[PDB]
């Protein structure tokens, strides 16, 4: 990409959505990629997430107040490349360069979901998935994260 | 012309008689390179160089014109380099650098970045 | 600045040269300490048009180094002798002050 | 001339380390997993060699994280795997090697999203 | 297998140099406890020498042994001269470090380390 | 407004002196020796 | 909010105070602990809402290049109000 | 009281700057170069900046180069004051020190008005320069330069035609040219023996081709010749400051490429691109391509060199620093042969010696 | 013509490629992989047995009077079995040029020394032995320079920790500057900064 | 000027009342520092000058650095900076003067 | 271009006058009376020294000294725990530990600076996107204890509330350059 803005006009700003106690939606920065509706429809099987309107005024999310509360919901935080939606527990705590990363596994369920435990000065900051195709296909449950 | 009472470099004398010492040293180089084998490259290149500089000496008797034609600074620096090339020729006669490559390296040795 | 005109004379004689004009201290001939605000200029690549980073990237115009006589590959090293460069041309003696 | 040395290449008497961090220590040779936040994979592709973690503790003055081992912030990088096993066997470290995890190739189709019969007919766009 | 040497055709010709070095140290200790006024006895200095020798007796590579001999000669140079002070020499003895417990249950009582 | 960047003034700066200036001064040496020997002879008388 | 604990120590805006049995109270003997009395929570609460006319406005600190990056806040909601991430000022539309 | 052998046991300002540089970024590593040779600060960071620029295939603009050469010559006058006056202190003459450290304080005021640090200003960056110099500073440099000639004349009056200084420096530290080249000397220790060589002339790096000056050279390799060479280098640095003041072109001071050099403070508060670039520059770095270089400048002591080794990462893999003073100290034992403790003291002072670069 | 990028010439590249062919065909018993970079810095790579002959050649040859040693470095790359890449930066002063001669080594494959060619190499070889552990044959002194006298370790090796294995402090019990093991009140915070994106396709390693 | 205050250098540590640690203290130079501090005759004071000597500084995490002269000599007064302005070192010296001004030794001796 | 500093053009011209002048240079120390006169001239000049506590050295707004954590004019805390002042700090002097404030705001629970590791480089204040941490003018904060030079959020905020009247002016003067 370039290194300069030739943009001299006012930006927009989008209303934010209160999904739930995990996913912290700040939708003034969504790039409208639809990588989340596809997850929710094809992998979580929920179909409670879409797009409202058109143009710049298209707003991703529900048309209503609805708790997107599923056992595979924290994976959108890894899916969304932008930080339009982040996690609330990790909210404002650390930053990725600070973090050391130890490849461990899960013990909640007996699936054996491979996992990365991220630390910061002797603490535990967040959990993340690992990639194994036989188990934990880039996805983990909301408990173990 | 004259004797150039001060060469600017320190520790270097003046060599009141140039146009002889250079003939000595270049003739000695030429006579020692005959012991090198023909296919060697040091022989060829050093022969070219010494022949050119010997021709320069034979041509010009003036020390200043000789310097400006023989781009090696003062004539005493040129003489020092001739002595040192002669020493090198002997050392290379002993080393046999022209042989094929000995013990080519492992593959990932000069590969960079890694 | 205050040297009562006879001590000025003493110091200018003992030194050897006028130093009331070339003083070690600073009174009023210095750039003052609160100043107007500037307006700093703006370099090229602010063109607003006909300026794409792919055209004026330097960090990407590099290549891995060229190679001669790699033992890995089959490269091959009358032929006149060679220098790494032409001989460094001699320096000329100065003209404003050659013999200090 | 040459010599016929049979035994394992060993260097620990040269490295100037204590017996502690040689014998007690364990080493993990691996390619790091990609951060699932970023879709990039260049932080992979190089075998690394980390050490086991050790006790950190709260400094009683300010709360900083202290250590008693110097191998904590230790990371090396190797273009391959046998290089890493060699370096570890050479420096006297017991190692555990985690094999290379490569994602399965997959058959994508933008036309499956608009099928007449299949369940790939996505209800959105 | 099929490697170059350094100073040693074999391990016995390396043990030769090892014993020469042990000898130099044994003959140097009484002068080092005297020149710089150490507060030890010559007996335990030489016992320290034999200890720091038997710290590396498991080795069988001649090349490693030669390098250890080299570093021993370096330390012997530093100690024969007074380039290093009483601090550096008494560093060997560990006169302040409590003994690392070589027992399980003690390690369990203090620390998570093995 | 227009730019302002602490450029030099219009007309460059004045000529900075850099060459050595140690002023040859003093008497001749004949004069000094004359003064010395004269003081000496007067003192002896 | 510089209410004290029963152990007599001042409590910080990061509610931090040492326990009674925490031996780390020694360092405040013949000494004190530096705590700032001016809490930014209560101060930025002591600040009124700037009503506006539009649904989308911008916020810098007020100096321009001396504040914070320009950000835009939506004001379509009526039950609550807008808020800046950097500062903590609030906005509303009539 | 005469020396038969010298074994300098350096190692007492060895910290491990090269390893720490391997662990830091290319910008984090810059102040180490300010701290290596700590009387010629801006020249070391100039060398580092040039090397990283070469690795990036990027050049800074005219104004940045001009102020860079200006402050390089200011560093030369700093270190030559330092060397000359410390050499004199060693030999016994202590008044030049106090006469010239006032001028050094004025120079430090220049540093502190340009940067905010008297000595360790991280002002020369890889992409040009950090901060444009303020209004009303070239006038002050001019007001200084017009009188520094008188100052250096005072010192030269004290201890050039003197007898004690002459008897104490002449026929001391004599070096042959071949010995200098083989031992690895550089700069003044060459030019005192009479070797015509100066990278400001042969390998000009910022604008030195565009500015004129003469290189003082000595005919005997005694300490006196390479004292007068330093004095005349100070005078010629003044001659160059005159030119750099008379032409200091307008324009940007850093490279207008926000993937290497950070943007303007207001541009990173209205534009998203430049904020991203601020973020990544000030947290990660700028990912110079792989490769390697050896770049050398005329530091006021000699050839200050940096051999950088790189990778796609934002950090360096190796950065050795050539120290002019390393080879000089190696040649100490050769230069002190048939001399005494006092003459050896003078020989130490003559090398323009400083141990942050040697031990480093 | 572009201002932000660095200017470029070709005559230096051609000259150095020619001189590289020169050395390559004049000294084939040792030479490997001559190369010239984008920035024109010639770089010859050498078998460790060829060190004295190559350096003596470049010092004493007439068309190559590289009679000044600028640096003598080493570079630890743990991957390759011969770790230490050793570097010899030189300059001529007759042609106003530089060259770089390179060799390789290991913990137990030392190299002949160069004081017989360049006396400047004495303290550099000492530094290299101290920092990386490369022994140099037929060297006069070859002791440490920079490390403390009672020091075990070769610090600039990549497998050596930045903070070390020993720490110093004074003790009243013995009235000496004893050396305790290392225990820091703040662990060095390693940052994972490298981005997961190919920045430079020209150096793209294929599998 | 320091001699304005009666603060002039002396090269021998036995003709000295204070030492100023103006630089980085390495593992190789610490025995010498302690020998020198010892040889100084009491009453004696120490001024740690600079980040490299107060703490380890910019070379805190290196293998050859002691992370403060606190571990080798007892410091009376710490001067921060990299470098500390001589203005600041002078402030610290006058602060050490003020520290000496309130020593109350003979008072406590009388009260023994 | 080059030039000789101690090379005589040519020798061998002497008469009794030049001999007298050289013999009077010798035997009268005439080139030493010049040094005496120089030092005498310096005795009668104005000395460059200053009564420090009462009159001090000249500094500029760019001068970088003691640190401080600033606030907005509303009193709101200006830092947001973006945690790059410690990313770039080449001494690893800064630590941050951050949380939401119970107002719903990105703010710190920790801001420490080991001022015995700081090198006073300015990178933190030219990296902060909000002008929160600065490097102020105070250079007179020497201490009798190491532990005092290890700062935290409260000390830095005390500095800011102390030195705002100076720092605001310095920033106003130096911006348009940064
Ligand atoms: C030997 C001659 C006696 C000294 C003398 O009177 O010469 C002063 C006078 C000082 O000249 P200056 O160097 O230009 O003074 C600098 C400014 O005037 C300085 O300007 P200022 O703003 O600093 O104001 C100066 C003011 C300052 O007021 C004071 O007088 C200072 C307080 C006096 C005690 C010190 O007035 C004086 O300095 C008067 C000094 C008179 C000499 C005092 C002798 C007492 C010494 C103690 C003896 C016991 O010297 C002469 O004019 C004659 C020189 C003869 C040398 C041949
Ligand atoms: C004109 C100028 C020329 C003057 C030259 C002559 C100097 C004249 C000095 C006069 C002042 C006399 C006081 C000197 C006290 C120095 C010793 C001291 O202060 O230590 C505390 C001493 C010792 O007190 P202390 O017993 O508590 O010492 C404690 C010991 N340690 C440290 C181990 C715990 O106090 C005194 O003894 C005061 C009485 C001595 C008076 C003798 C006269
Ligand atoms: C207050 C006290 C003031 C006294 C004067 C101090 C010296 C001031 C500087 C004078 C100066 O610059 O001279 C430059 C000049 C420098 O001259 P020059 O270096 O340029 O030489 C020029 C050419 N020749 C060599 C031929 C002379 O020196 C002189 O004017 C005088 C030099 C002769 C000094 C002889 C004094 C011998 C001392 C013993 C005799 C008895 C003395 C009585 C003592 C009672
Ligand atoms: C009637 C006929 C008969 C008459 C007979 C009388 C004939 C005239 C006699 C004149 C003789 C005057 C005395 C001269 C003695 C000095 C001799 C000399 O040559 O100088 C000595 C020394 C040498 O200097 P240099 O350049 O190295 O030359 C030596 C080369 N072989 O140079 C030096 O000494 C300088 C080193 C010492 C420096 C010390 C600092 C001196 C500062 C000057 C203070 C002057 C104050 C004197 C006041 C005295 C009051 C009591
Ligand atoms: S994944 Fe994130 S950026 Fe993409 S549409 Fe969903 S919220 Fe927007
Ligand atoms: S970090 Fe990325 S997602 Fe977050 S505000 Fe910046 S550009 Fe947008
Ligand atoms: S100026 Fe800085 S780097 Fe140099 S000694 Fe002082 S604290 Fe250390
Ligand atoms: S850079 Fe500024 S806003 Fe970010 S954590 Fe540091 S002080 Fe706070
Ligand atoms: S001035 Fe530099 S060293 Fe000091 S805290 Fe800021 S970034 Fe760190
Ligand atoms: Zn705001």
């Amino acid at each position: 990409g370039s290194d300069r803005s030739r943009f001299l006009e006012g930006k927009r700003a989008v209303e934010d959505k209160n999904i739930g106690p995990l996913v912290k939606t700040i939708m003034t920065r969504c790039i409208q990629c639809t990588r989340c509706i596809r997850f929710a429809s094809e992998i979580a099987g929920v179909d409670d997430l879409g797009t409202t309107g058109r143009g710049n005024d298209m707003q991703v999310g529900t048309y209503i107040e609805k708790m997107f509360m599923s056992e595979l919901s924290g994976n959108v935080i890894d899916i969304c490349p932008v930080g339009a939606l982040t996690s609330k527990p990790y909210a404002f705590t650390a930053r990725p360069w600070e973090t050391r990363k130890t490849e461990s596994i899960d013990v909640m369920d007996a699936v054996g979901s491979n996992i990365v435990v991220s630390t910061r000065t002797g603490e535990v900051m967040r959990i993340l998935p690992r990639m194994h195709e036989d188990i934990n296909e880039e996805w983990i449950s909301d408990k173990t994260r | 012309g004259l004797l150039k009472k001060t060469t600017g470099l320190v520790g270097l004398a003046v060599c009141d008689t140039p146009h002889e010492r250079l003939t000595i040293l270049y003739t000695k180089t030429l006579d020692i390179l005959k012991h090198f084998p023909k296919h060697a490259a040091y022989r060829k290149y050093t022969e070219q160089i010494t022949n050119e500089k010997l021709d320069m000496v034979k041509a010009e008797p003036d020390v200043k014109k000789l310097e400006a034609l023989l781009q090696g600074g003062e004539v005493e620096e040129v003489i020092l380099q001739a002595e040192k090339e002669l020493s090198l020729a002997r050392k290379m006669l002993k080393w046999k650098p022209w042989e094929p490559l000995v013990e080519e390296p492992p593959a990932n040795q000069w590969k960079w970045p890694i | 600045a205050s040297a009562t005109r006879v001590i000025q004379k003493l110091r200018n004689w003992a030194s050897g040269q006028d130093l009331q004009a070339k003083l070690q201290l600073r009174y009023q001939e210095i750039a003052k300490r609160t100043q107007p605000p500037p307006k700093l200029p703006v370099g090229p690549s602010h063109k607003l048009s006909n300026n794409y980073y792919c055209t004026r990237d330097g960090r990407r115009e590099v290549v891995p180094p060229s190679i001669i006589m790699s033992s890995q590959k089959a490269l091959v090293s009358e032929k006149k002798a060679v220098t790494p460069a032409p001989p460094m041309k001699r320096w000329e003696l100065s003209k404003d002050q050659p013999y200090l | 001339q040459l010599i016929t040395v049979d035994e394992k290449l060993d260097i620990t008497t040269l490295t100037g380390v204590p017996e502690e961090h040689i014998k007690t220590r364990k080493v993990r040779i691996f390619v790091p997993a990609r951060n699932n936040m970023q879709s990039g994979v260049n932080n992979t592709k190089k075998w690394k060699m980390e050490f086991d973690t050790r006790e950190r503790w709260e400094n009683p003055l300010m709360g900083w994280a202290s250590t008693a081992d110097p191998l904590s912030n230790m990371v090396l990088t190797f273009s391959a795997k046998e290089d890493a096993i060699a370096f570890a066997e050479k420096n006297g470290w017991s190692y555990d090697v985690e094999e290379k995890k490569v994602p399965k190739p997959k058959s994508k189709s933008y036309g499956a999203n608009f099928s007449w019969n299949k369940r790939t007919r996505v209800s959105t766009k | 297998t099929s490697v170059k040497p350094i100073f040693s055709r074999d391990l016995n010709e390396a043990k030769r140099r090892v014993r020469e070095l042990y000898r130099a140290w044994y003959r140097e200790v009484p002068n080092t406890v005297h020149l710089m006024q150490l507060d030890i006895t010559v007996k335990q200095g030489r016992d320290k020498v034999r200890e720091m020798f038997m710290k590396n007796a498991h080795v069988t590579d001649p090349r490693v042994v030669d390098l250890l001999v080299i570093k021993g000669k370096m330390e012997l140079q530093e100690t024969i001269k007074v380039w290093k002070q009483r601090t550096h020499v008494m560093r060997f003895f560990h006169e302040t470090e409590t003994p690392r417990p070589k027992d399980f249950l003690s390690k369990f009582y203090m620390g998570h380390d093995p | 407004s227009k730019v302002k960047q602490d450029m030099p003034p219009p007309g460059g700066y004045g000529p900075i002196d850099y060459k050595r200036n140690l002023p040859r001064r003093g008497l001749s040496g004949y004069s000094m020796f004359a003064v010395g020997i004269g003081a000496l002879i007067f003192g002896y008388w | 909010g510089v209410q004290v604990s029963p152990s007599g120590e001042k409590i910080t805006h990061t509610g931090q105070v040492y326990d009674e049995k925490d031996y780390r109270r020694v360092r405040f003997v013949d000494r004190q602990k530096e705590v700032n009395e001016n809490f930014a929570i209560d101060l930025i609460a002591q600040q009124p809402v700037n009503e506006v006319e539009h649904r989308i406005i911008a916020c810098d600190g007020g100096g321009g290049a001396l504040g914070h990056p320009k950000v835009y806040i939506n004001l379509d909601k009526e039950t609550k109000t807008g808020t800046c991430g950097y500062c903590g000022l609030q906005f509303k539309q009539h | 009281e005469m020396v038969r052998k010298c074994d300098p046991h350096i190692g007492l300002l060895h910290r491990g700057t090269e390893k720490l540089i391997e662990y830091k970024t290319y910008l984090q590593a810059l102040p180490y170069f300010d701290r290596l040779d700590y009387v010629s600060m801006m020249c070391n960071e100039q060398a580092y900046s040039i090397a990283v620029e070469k690795l990036l295939n990027i050049q800074p603009p005219p104004r940045a180069q001009w102020i860079r050469v200006l402050f390089g010559e200011i560093t030369r006058i700093l270190n030559h004051i330092m060397a000359v006056t410390t050499h004199a202190l060693d030999i016994g003459a202590m008044t030049p020190f106090f006469w010239m450290f006032e001028e050094r304080e004025k120079m430090f005021e220049f540093y502190e008005r340009v940067s905010g640090a008297r000595m360790h200003a991280a002002y020369i960056r890889p992409g040009g320069v950090h901060q444009d110099l303020p209004l009303g500073l070239l006038d002050d440099i001019y007001e200084f330069s017009k009188n520094f000639s008188l100052r250096i004349d005072e010192v030269e009056e004290m201890l050039t035609n003197n007898r004690i200084w002459r008897n104490r420096t002449v026929d001391i530290g004599v070096v042959t040219a071949e010995d200098a080249l083989n031992y690895g000397f550089s700069g003044v220790m060459l030019r005192g023996s009479g070797i015509q060589w100066d990278l400001r002339k042969t390998q000009p790096y910022d604008v030195y081709d565009q500015v004129e000056f003469d290189v003082p050279i000595g005919s005997r390799g005694d300490c006196y010749d390479r004292y007068l060479c330093r004095v005349e280098e100070m005078r010629q640095s003044l001659r160059i400051i005159e030119q750099c003041l008379n032409k200091m072109p307008p324009g940007e001071i850093k490279v207008d490429d926000a993937k290497v050099s950070p943007p303007k403070r207001a541009e990173m508060k209205t534009s998203m691109e430049s904020l991203i670039h601020h973020f990544k520059l000030y947290t990660e770095g700028y990912q110079v391509p792989p490769g390697a270089t050896y770049t050398a400048i005329e530091a006021p002591k000699g050839e200050f060199g940096v051999y950088l080794v790189s990778d796609g990462s934002s950090r360096p893999y190796r950065c050795k620093i050539k120290a002019p003073g390393f080879a000089h100290l190696a040649g100490l034992d050769k230069m002190s042969k048939g001399h005494m403790l006092a003459d050896v003291v003078a020989i130490i002072g003559t090398q323009d010696i400083v141990f942050g670069e040697i031990d480093r | 013509k572009r201002p932000t990028v660095r200017p470029r010439s070709d005559v230096t590249h051609k000259q150095l490629s020619a001189f590289g062919e020169y050395v390559a065909e004049i000294l084939p018993k040792y030479v490997q992989q001559v190369q010239v970079s984008c920035l024109d810095e010639l770089e010859i790579c050498i078998h460790p047995d060829g060190v004295i002959p190559t350096l003596t050649f470049l010092r004493d040859h007439t068309n190559a009077q590289f009679k000044s040693l600028a640096d003598l470095t080493a570079v630890d790359v743990p991957t390759r079995q011969n770790r230490f890449e050793i570097v010899y930066n030189l300059l001529s002063l007759r042609f106003n040029s530089r060259i770089r001669v390179k060799t390789y080594a290991d913990e137990l494959t030392p190299i002949d020394s160069i004081v017989s060619v360049h006396i400047a190499a004495n303290w550099y070889e000492r530094e290299v032995w101290d920092m990386f552990g490369v022994f140099f044959f037929n060297h006069p002194d070859l002791r440490r320079i920079l490390t403390d006298y009672g020091f075990e370790g070769h610090p600039f090796r990549k497998d050596f920790p930045l903070t070390g294995y020993v720490e110093l402090r004074y003790d009243d019990e013995v009235k000496r500057v004893v050396a305790e093991p290392v225990e820091l009140a703040q662990e060095f915070r390693k940052f994972d900064l490298n981005s997961p994106w190919e920045a430079f396709p020209a150096y793209r390693q294929p599998p | 000027d320091m001699d304005r205050f009666g603060v002039v250098f002396r090269a021998s540590p036995r003709q000295a009342d204070v030492m100023i640690v103006a630089g980085t203290l390495t593992n190789k130079m610490a025995p010498a520092l302690r020998k020198v501090y010892d040889q100084m005759p009491e009453p004696r004071y120490v001024v740690s000058m600079g980040s490299c000597a107060n703490g380890g500084g910019y070379y805190h995490y290196s293998y050859s650095v002691v992370r403060g002269c606190d571990r080798i000599v007892p410091v009376d007064i710490y001067v921060p900076g990299c470098p500390p302005t001589a203005e600041a070192l002078l402030y610290g010296i006058l602060q050490l003067q003020r520290k000496i001004k309130r020593e109350q030794k003979l008072k406590i001796w009388y009260r023994r | 271009t080059y030039k000789y500093v101690n090379k005589k053009e040519q020798e061998s011209e002497v008469d009794m006058k030049s001999a007298t002048d050289n013999a009077a240079r010798i035997l009268m120390w005439t080139e030493l009376i010049r040094g005496l006169g120089m030092t005498l001239s310096y005795l009668f000049r104005e000395p460059a020294t200053i009564n420090y506590p009462f009159e001090k050295g000249p500094l500029s707004p760019r001068f970088r000294g003691e640190h401080a954590l600033r606030r907005y004019p509303s009193g709101e805390e200006r830092c947001i725990a973006c945690k790059l002042c410690e990313a770039i700090c080449p001494a690893q002097a800064i630590t941050i530990e951050a949380e939401p404030r119970a107002d719903g705001s990105r703010r710190t629970t920790r801001y420490d600076i080991d001022m015995t590791k700081c090198i006073y480089c300015g990178f933190c204040q030219e990296a902060c996107p909000v002008d929160a941490i600065v490097e102020g003018p105070n250079f007179e904060f020497s201490t009798e204890t190491h532990e005092e030079l290890l700062y935290n959020k409260e000390k830095l905020l005390n500095n800011g509330d102390k030195w705002e009247a100076e720092i605001a002016a310095n920033i106003q003067a130096d911006y348009l350059y940064r």
